[PDB]
């Protein structure tokens, strides 16, 4: 664990009030995640009641608790996406991939994720891959672009 | 000063400035539901169980959290106040696991309570 | 010359940065004085990326360019002076169709300056209204000028604002703050951010103003980390106003003082209702508190606070800069402005569209948004995103304001436009906007928590062929309970996809749940398959795309489905030429 | 007409009005009563001693009806409320009587004080 | 009654406490053992983790109660109003009982809080 470059973190974020939240990001853009070490840490030397930290993680509809793959993939799962037809595109990720969404792969290379929308309904279906979008999308094209980045 | 009085459920009742009409009903003997009130903190507002209709107020009001005023008229045991009562209470029967009462007492013909005296 | 690239969050969902940095790479060779500049959506997100050139007076746009096309357009018309009339879609003496009956105000930056440059907003009229403010007007000239404007409030509520943000300014205190609602957490809602990543200096001029007229020093944005591009830009828009004193201490001499500071927010929905928004302002667990008491008397910290949308702020210096009389012709009585919607669903011109209210919906869904994709027939539109409502084909001539789209059923709220046809199933439709709020609730109080569950149990009950008699009766009962017993504001406006298509489309639930079949074609389970002996001479395509063999026959003759193994995926008619697979 | 012979409202209420309108000679038979609206402080009309008739009462339910009170709830809620608006069809109002009219239906909570003597 | 169509969580929890009993299978979610060991006790050890259907109340980390910062003074279990949270017994063998009250004060602090003895 790197908690020695955890430091600065909360070396500079200190004396702020709510400032909970910005810790929060800062240590899994660090990690990728929220080790429970981190939040350790994060809960001594800026007190800050640590059961109140631990539900702030908990809640907040995107704060990772366990580790991803190098590529994740984000699926759009707005209105737009849905109405196009985006189980579909689900399935064919399910079934490729043999993955369930919140997971990771074995060989920790894709990581799926459902999100609210990514916003970019014109081009629905879309898929965001490492900040990559692809939109207008079809089963077999989401097959052969996985292929091709693996 | 000048004796305020609030009308709930029909009676006319002296209260004091600053109490939840909660706590000044229940002060004179008129029961509302209530599950997530504790007088000694602040309202939380959880349960809805404590709605009471006041008039001039289009929706129904938490009696837990609005305190006495002057010559405001208050019902508890309405329609909608006793719909929502019992909505909510189904709602929370609707996950809750347990015995309230042990199969030895249930099957007494007399519903002897077997597991207080044993 | 002049090259505009429009790219943006929507062009990563393109060619983007291939076709800038192939354009980069062309004049560097070719070592020419040309300007390129990136610009932000015009609002057609369909036909991206988008690309202008200037030719002395006259702009072409000819997109749907990747690098190949981008390097034969520098070959043939950057250089060569040719354009390519194969790709020519809007020129200057004919313009797009579609804008020409769109009343730009909100956009009116968008695809034009540069939004990383101040001095692109400032040749484009802008910022002269903050001077005009700040040098000419008082506040309360400020207040009674929005007033004859007319507006009251965006971002759904509805509540005038002269009871809201004159009584923020009455408000006392020592210290006020301004917070801007910029977390859109509707699902294919996105104005604020194509306002954020097109034009945020609008945005920062705006806040400025109603900082300075409702006289708060120190205010706030309410931002979502999964937008950084716009972060970006504001930071650097943030930066440029603070160099130029627009920003900070003594903006233009005046004694008025304004800073700005951006807090990213963690992304829940419920992270907004003006009370939730504070919590997770205050740094805890976004839950709506209790109204009364409002945030005009405890707001941030216990100090009087003013919410508003990107879209208000954005509408105040506008209206301060002509003047509110202008815009009191456009539109209805009862509501003034204008109005910014995001297109989508199954239609064509799909993207973002500024309107002015009182336009008819068949307006924009057949003359703005070209009719419907694949020509099929109009069956729906749903407003307001999961907390809103549908609108069916028979109500296409109601127009667009809060009283007539409040008469439906339906809410405002965020004011995105789905379109759907007959080949959606709108029971699923239900169901899935009420799997979003059964999602994204808080959890505190029991109606909220319990309740929208239970619907949705009820929902992927109909769904799959499973539903009873009487399932109608329970989900009005639960729905008008919960709409009226939620504390907050997402579980009173929870089942209101629900009530708006039980009582317009009543008649596919009773399909759903007595003929256990969907009428619609595209709900799984509830489905058969037959083949047409007549119309279809075995080819074995539909066999060879089905891989569990359980469609058997010889070739050239008609084949035979399993309905015991078949599981009802659809690929057995997506392929068939002579449409022969009949789905009952 | 209502069902009971007794008062509607208590004593305790006469604090919480905005107005008592007082019939009969209050102040002589039950002088304490009137002690106890005066120390209240309430707005108190007392009803003139020149209108002792009841064509004038009935001009002043005319002039209650023309200041527009809603037809719906009073003909679901009562019998016969046809035959009396048909009865004061040709009733002209006085200035005085329209003065007293706007007073009992402005305000918002009032009380009638009938002294039975 | 219950419909077996419908879903209750059921928990397998294990929390052996030697003092306070918490049953997640009881809980109305109201929120007052938290409200009370936040605002009154200070000692934080309990909050909630969750949203929705999937909100639970639980100590630090999920950690068990005996490693976290509780005082075990029960102030959540005297103010819960189902049997999510109970006192252990300090009888023999404990039983549910309406068991009679006497009112005297506490015998180990200077502070002399009042008690009332069942
Ligand atoms: N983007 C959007 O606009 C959007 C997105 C989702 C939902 N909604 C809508 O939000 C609405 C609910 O709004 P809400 O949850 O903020 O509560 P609300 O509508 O009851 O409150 C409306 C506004 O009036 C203010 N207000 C009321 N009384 C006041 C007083 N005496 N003094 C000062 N201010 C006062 C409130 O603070 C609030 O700003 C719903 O109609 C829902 O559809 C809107
Ligand atoms: C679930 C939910 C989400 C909301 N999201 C927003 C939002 O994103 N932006 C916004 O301005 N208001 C949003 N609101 C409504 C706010 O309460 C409202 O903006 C605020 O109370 C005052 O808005 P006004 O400036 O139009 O009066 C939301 C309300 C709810 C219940
Ligand atoms: S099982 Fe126990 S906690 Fe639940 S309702 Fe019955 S007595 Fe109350
Ligand atoms: S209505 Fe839903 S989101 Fe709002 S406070 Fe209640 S549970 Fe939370
Ligand atoms: S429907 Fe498909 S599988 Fe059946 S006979 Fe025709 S081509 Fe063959
Ligand atoms: S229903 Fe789909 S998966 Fe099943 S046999 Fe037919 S084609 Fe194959
Ligand atoms: S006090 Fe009891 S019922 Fe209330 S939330 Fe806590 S454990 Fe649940
Ligand atoms: S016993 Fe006291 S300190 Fe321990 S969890 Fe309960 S209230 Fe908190
Ligand atoms: S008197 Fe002392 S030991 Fe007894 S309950 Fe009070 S503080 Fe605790
Ligand atoms: S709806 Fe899919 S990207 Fe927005
Ligand atoms: S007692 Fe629970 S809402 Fe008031
Ligand atoms: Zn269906």
């Amino acid at each position: 664990i790197d908690l020695t470059l955890l430091e600065p973190v909360f070396k500079e974020y200190a004396g702020k009030a709510g400032s909970i939240i910005g810790i929060l990001q800062k240590t899994q853009e660090i990690y990728g995640y929220l080790p429970l070490a981190a939040l350790q840490a994060i809960a001594d030397n800026t007190d800050n009641k640590r059961a109140k930290i631990y539900g702030i993680a908990t809640f907040y509809s995107q704060f990772r608790l366990n580790p991803v793959g190098k590529y994740v993939i984000l699926q759009c799962q707005g209105t737009a996406c849905h109405v196009l037809g985006s189980k579909a595109i689900g399935s064919a990720i399910c079934d490729e991939l043999g993955i369930t969404p919140g997971q990771t792969t074995a060989d920790g290379l894709f990581t799926l994720e459902d999100v609210a929308c990514l916003g970019c309904c014109s081009l629905a279906p879309v898929i965001m891959i490492n900040g990559e979008a692809y939109g207008k999308l079809t089963p077999t094209s989401v097959r052969k672009i996985l292929q091709d980045i693996a | 000063m000048s004796k305020i009085s609030i009308n709930i459920n029909g009676r006319e009742l002296v209260v004091s400035a600053g109490q939840t009409i909660l706590q000044a009903a229940a002060e004179h003997g008129i029961e509302i539901p209530h599950l997530c009130h504790d007088e000694r903190i602040q309202p939380y507002g959880a349960c809805g169980l404590c709605v009471v209709e006041v008039e001039g107020s289009p929706k129904l009001v938490r009696s837990c959290a609005t305190s006495v005023q002057n010559g405001q008229v208050i019902r508890t045991d309405t329609s909608r106040t006793v719909v929502a009562r019992k909505t909510a209470l189904q709602l929370l029967a609707s996950d809750h696991r347990g015995d309230c009462r042990p199969p030895c007492m249930l099957a007494c013909p007399a519903q002897t309570d077997c597991q207080g005296y044993v | 010359m002049k090259v505009r690239v429009g790219l943006g969050s929507c062009g990563i969902a393109a060619g983007g940065r291939k076709v800038m940095d192939r354009l980069a790479q062309e004049i560097k060779n070719h070592g020419k004085e040309i300007e390129l500049l990136p610009t932000g959506c015009i609002g057609m997100c369909f036909y991206e990326p988008i690309v202008d050139v200037f030719d002395g007076d006259k702009v072409y746009s000819y997109a749907n360019v990747t690098a190949d096309m981008a390097t034969e357009i520098f070959n043939s018309h950057i250089i060569g002076g040719q354009p390519l009339t194969q790709y020519i879609v809007s020129t200057t003496e004919k313009p797009y169709t579609i804008l020409a009956k769109q009343v730009r105000i909100a956009l009116r930056n968008c695809g034009v300056i540069d939004p990383e440059n101040v001095d692109e907003y400032k040749a484009n009229d802008g910022y002269k209204a903050l001077s005009k403010a700040l040098k000419e007007m008082t506040p309360e000239e400020v207040i009674e000028e929005i007033k004859v404007a007319g507006l009251r409030g965006r971002g759904g509520a509805g509540f005038p604002t002269w009871f809201k943000w004159n009584a923020a300014r009455q408000s006392k205190g020592e210290i006020k703050y301004v917070v801007c609602n910029a977390d859109e957490g509707d699902p294919g809602a996105f104005m604020d951010r194509s306002v954020l990543e097109g034009d945020p200096h609008a945005l920062l001029e705006g806040m400025a103003i109603c900082g300075y007229a409702i006289g708060a020093n120190e205010g706030h944005i309410y931002c979502r980390a999964e937008y950084p591009l716009a972060i970006k830009r504001l930071e650097i828009a943030i930066a440029d106003a603070k160099q130029r004193n627009l920003l900070g201490k003594n903006i233009m001499g005046t004694n008025f003082s304004f800073d700005m500071k951006i807090k990213k927010g963690a992304g829940a929905f419920v992270c907004g209702e003006e009370t939730a928004l504070i919590a997770s302002l205050e740094g805890e667990r976004g839950m709506p508190r209790l109204k009364p008491p409002f945030p005009a008397q405890s707001g941030f910290w216990g100090k009087p606070t003013n919410i508003n949308n990107v879209e208000t702020f954005a509408n105040v210096p506008w209206i301060m800069y002509n003047g509110g009389s202008a815009y009191a012709a456009y539109g209805t009585e009862k509501s003034k402005g204008t109005k910014v919607f995001a297109l989508a669903g199954k239609i064509k011109n799909g993207g973002l569209v500024e309107v002015p209210m009182g336009m008819s919906l068949r307006e924009v869904i057949y003359d703005i948004g070209g009719g419907i994709l694949n020509d099929r027939e109009f069956k729906a539109v749903q407003m307001g995103g999961p907390s809103g409502g549908c609108i069916p084909k028979q109500l296409l001539d109601t127009p667009v304001d809060y009283d007539s789209i409040n008469k439906t059923g339906a809410i405002m709220g965020s004011g995105g436009m789905i379109v759907m046809d007959e080949t959606t199933c709108m029971v699923d439709m239900a169901r899935f906007f009420l799997d979003f709020t059964v999602k994204e609730s808080c959890g505190k109080c029991i109606y909220c928590r319990i309740g929208t569950k239970r619907m949705l149990e009820i929902l992927e009950r109909i769904t799959t062929g499973e539903g009873r008699e009487g399932d109608i009766e329970e989900l009005e009962e639960l729905s008008i309970s919960i709409k009226d017993g939620s504390l907050c504001g997402l579980g009173q406006t929870a089942p209101n996809p629900v009530l708006t298509t039980i009582r317009y489309f009543r008649d596919e639930y009773e399909a759903h749940i007595r003929d256990k079949k969907c009428p619609a074609k595209s709900c799984k389970p509830l489905l058969t398959y037959t083949i047409n002996q007549d119309n279809c001479k075995g080819c074995t395509l539909c066999a060879q795309k089905c891989p569990v063999q359980a469609i058997t026959g010889e070739k050239k003759k008609p084949h035979v489905i399993d309905q015991a193994l078949c599981t009802k995926c659809g690929n057995c008619a997506s392929v068939c030429r002579l449409d022969a697979v009949c789905i009952e | 007409v209502l069902g009971y012979d007794a008062s509607t409202n208590s004593f305790a209420e006469l604090d919480n009005s905005d107005f008592v309108l007082t019939l009969g000679k209050v102040k002589e038979n039950h002088p304490v009563l009137d002690f106890k609206i005066r120390l209240s402080g309430v707005c108190s009309v007392a009803w003139p001693q020149s209108l002792a008739n009841t064509a004038d009462m009935k001009v002043f339910l005319k002039a209650l009806l023309n200041l527009g009170v809603d037809e719906n709830k009073v003909a679901e809620k009562t019998e016969g409320f046809a035959e009396l608006k048909a009865s004061l069809a040709d009733v002209k109002v006085s200035e005085e009587i329209q003065a007293l009219a706007q007073k009992y239906a402005k305000a918002a909570k009032p009380l009638i004080v009938i002294d039975e003597d | 009654e219950k419909d077996s169509q419908v879903e209750c969580h059921k928990t397998t929890e294990f929390d052996n406490h030697p003092f306070i009993e918490r049953n997640p299978d009881k809980c109305v979610l109201c929120g007052l053992c938290v409200r009370v060991c936040d605002e009154v006790v200070g000692a934080t050890a309990i909050g909630l983790v969750g949203r929705g259907f999937d909100s639970v109340i639980m100590p630090e980390f999920k950690l068990p109660l005996s490693e976290t910062a509780c005082i075990s003074c029960g102030q959540c279990v005297d103010v819960c109003p189902t049997g999510a949270c109970m006192e252990k017994q300090v009888s023999y063998k404990q039983i549910p009982a309406n068991m009679d009250s006497m009112a005297s004060v506490c015998g180990y602090c200077g502070v002399g809080c009042n008690v009332n003895i069942e």
